[PDB]
Order: C-alpha cells, then sequence, then structure tokens
C-alpha cells in the first residue's frame, strides 16, 4: 500500500 | 403494515482507547483519526439524533469464525518485545512491514471486530437500521494472513454473523483498493454478492480485475469495476446509481455491507482518484434509499484531515441530518486548516477514465448481471 517503502 | 421508507435509526459503534494505537513512526495508518471524527460529529450535535454505543473486544473465539487458529494465537501472542524469537513466524503472516508489530495490536483488532459483529447482532435482531463502525472497514485481511494495513477482517465476520438470518448479503466496497480479501472468503458462494470500485493496475493489491467473477457457486457474483486515476465526482455518479440499483434488481438482498473507504477523495495521501466528500457521500445516499439492514464500516484513508471530514458527513447522511459548512470548534480544529470548512473541492489532475471508459466497463458488467 505503501508507496513511500515496499511493495504493497 | 404498509408505506415504504422515511427516516432511519442509527447504531453507532465507538471506543475512546480506539485513538491511541500508533502504527509506527511514518506510517500512514493513524487510528487517531477515527477519534477526530468521533470528536467532530459530537461538536456537531450529531449525539442527539443516533444511539451511540461502545464495542466489546471481540474474543479470540468469534476471530477464529473465519480465520485460523494459527493465525489468531499469533496475534494475540506477538508483542514488540519478543518479535525477534517470532521471526520465522511474522513472515509466514505477512506481519512486519505493511502491518506492523506496535503495542496492543491484539486489542486494536478486538475493537474493530468488535463493532462489526456488535452492529451485526444489532441488524440481526432488528433493532436498528444501520449500524456504523468507522474503527472497521479492513477488507484485505486474509484468513491466514494480513494485509493492506489489516489483520483480522472485520467484514468477513460481521457478513457470517448475517448468514445466520440473511440468505442473501450484498457488499459494496467503495475504497480506493480492491476488497480483495471479502471478495476471497465468498468468492465460491451466492450467498454473499461482492461488489467493488477500485483504481485497477500497477496498484495494490494488484487484483480486482473485472474478469474475475466468481466461482462455483459463485460465479457471476464478483462485481469488480477498474478504474484509473483522477475520477471526479460526475464519472463515479454515473456509474455508482445504475450498477447498485441492477445488483439490488437481480441480486435482491436482505443486508447490506457497505465499506466507506476514505482514501478515494481528492488529495490522499496513499489515493490518486479527486473525488470529494459529496461525491463520496452521493454513494451512501443511494444504498440508504433502497432501506435494507445497512452496515456502515470504514477502511482506507491516509490525508486525516478530510477522513475526519467524509466519515462525519457520511454519518449525517445516514443520519438525514444537514449540517453546516463551517466547521464548529472541536479538539482537532487545527488538523482542518487553512479552510476550516466541512467540504472539500477537486484537484487538478486531469481524469484518466474517459466517459467512453466508464460506459464500457458498465456495459461489461451489465453482462454477468443479466446471467442471474
Ligand atoms: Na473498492
Ligand atoms: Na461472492
Ligand atoms: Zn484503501
Amino acid at each position: 500500500x505503501n508507496p513511500k517503502q515496499x511493495w504493497g | 403494515y404498509s408505506q415504504g421508507g422515511g427516516k432511519k435509526k442509527v447504531c453507532y459503534y465507538y471506543d475512546g482507547d480506539i485513538g491511541n494505537y500508533y502504527y509506527g513512526q511514518g506510517h500512514p495508518m493513524k487510528p487517531h483519526r477515527i477519534r477526530m471524527t468521533h470528536n467532530l460529529l459530537l461538536n456537531y450535535g450529531l449525539y442527539r439524533k443516533m444511539e451511540i454505543y461502545r464495542p466489546h473486544k471481540a474474543t479470540a473465539e468469534e476471530m477464529t469464525k473465519y480465520h485460523s487458529d494459527e493465525y489468531i494465537k499469533f496475534l494475540r501472542s506477538i508483542r514488540p518485545d519478543n518479535m525477534s524469537e517470532y521471526s520465522k513466524q511474522m513472515q509466514r503472516f505477512n506481519v512486519g512491514e505493511d502491518c506492523p508489530v506496535f503495542d496492543g495490536l491484539f486489542e486494536f483488532c478486538q475493537l474493530s471486530t468488535g463493532g462489526s459483529v456488535a452492529g451485526a447482532v444489532k441488524l440481526n435482531r432488528q433493532q436498528t437500521d444501520m449500524a456504523v463502525n468507522w474503527a472497521g472497514g479492513l477488507h484485505h485481511a486474509k484468513k491466514s494472513e494480513a494485509s493492506g494495513f489489516c489483520y483480522v477482517n472485520d467484514i468477513v465476520l460481521a457478513i457470517l454473523e448475517l448468514l445466520k438470518y440473511h440468505q442473501r448479503v450484498l457488499y459494496i466496497d467503495i475504497d480506493i483498493h480492491h476488497g480483495d480479501g471479502v471478495e476471497e472468503a465468498f468468492y465460491t458462494t451466492d450467498r454473499v454478492m461482492t461488489v467493488s470500485f477500485h483504481k485497477y493496475g500497477e496498484y495494490f493489491p494488484g487484483t480486482g480485475d473485472l474478469r474475475d467473477i466468481g466461482a462455483g457457486k459463485g460465479k457471476y457474483y464478483a462485481v469488480n469495476f477498474p478504474m484509473r486515476d483522477g475520477i471526479d465526482d460526475e464519472s463515479y455518479g454515473q456509474i455508482f446509481k445504475p450498477i447498485i440499483s441492477k445488483v439490488m434488481e437481480m441480486y435482491q438482498p436482505s443486508a447490506v455491507v457497505l465499506q466507506c473507504g476514505a482514501d478515494s477523495l481528492s488529495g490522499d495521501r496513499l489515493g490518486c482518484f479527486n473525488l470529494t466528500v459529496k461525491g463520496h457521500a452521493k454513494c451512501v445516499e443511494v444504498v440508504k434509499t433502497f432501506n435494507l439492514p445497512l452496515l456502515m464500516l470504514g477502511g482506507g484513508g491516509y490525508t486525516i484531515r478530510n477522513v475526519a471530514r467524509c466519515w462525519t458527513y457520511e454519518t449525517a447522511v445516514a443520519l438525514d441530518c444537514e449540517i453546516p459548512n463551517e466547521l464548529p470548534y472541536n479538539d482537532y480544529f487545527e488538523y482542518f486548516g487553512p479552510d476550516f470548512k466541512l467540504h472539500i473541492s477537486p484537484s487538478n489532475m486531469t481524469n484518466q477514465n474517459t466517459p467512453e471508459y466508464m460506459e464500457k466497463i458498465k456495459q461489461r458488467l451489465f453482462e454477468n448481471l443479466r446471467m442471474l
């Protein structure tokens, strides 16, 4: 979900 | 008996402890937004027109009605001080990254799912029209896995409670993400129909294609409307009411669950849509006019100053109570700067959803709706 960090 | 529908009775669920739960440093999911929403409701005097309840902490036995014992017992035991011992088990249940481990995490799941199951038995007992639980709406949770900031799926648990007295339940998901956890739990049954409007294509959670209509007995009972960036109010409104009414006509449920994900508003921290509060709340008006046992739930929303605006107005919409645009004073009046007004205005971004694209997806879904 978070595009700031990760893939979600 | 006679008549149709007039003014509705609403039951609101809220716990004061829900605002102090903290996901993590810089984490976008802030449970504090629920307390902002509740505080804004009180200052609008809407507590005079509704019955406010406090949800119980849903026990592990109620959660295992859908989840597995391995995943529930893990959530009861995992704490920020003993994460290293559960390092392997954190990765199996997707607990760590988007779903971090913080203090009182299991109690936060108990409050969220508590309001949804309490509102479910309240509807089953025919003691209200709409049950509101803005602490719920967590739709990404799996049977033995967490995802998309969701740990325990309150929606699936609340729907399983409705199935004890309702042979057909309709689930509507206006969150900018696809309700993949709710859709997957009832993907192979006709007793629950899942409808989700979401942004598709290089976006969480990656599922939600309109070609996923169900399997087994639940074929043609999974409706998805893929969307693009920057959809506005007129584009969302031209397709919501006709699609919802066609579902109400062909499926004809006896209970409705409307997940009001606020991350589909304009200028969201994680979203990319361009909906306003009036455009978002119009979805509640359409579902409300059908006069069915409704269960309104929360969900997404990461520009918290707007989340308090949306779920407050949508609550007044449930109460049929007009509220002034001038925001009264509240404990968090500083968040709503620099306007200090209830409703918001769209952004200047381009609507990637052409009106011809909106009509084609609508007509493609009407084909699957005729198959009932
Ligand atoms: Na959705
Ligand atoms: Na289904
Ligand atoms: Zn979302």
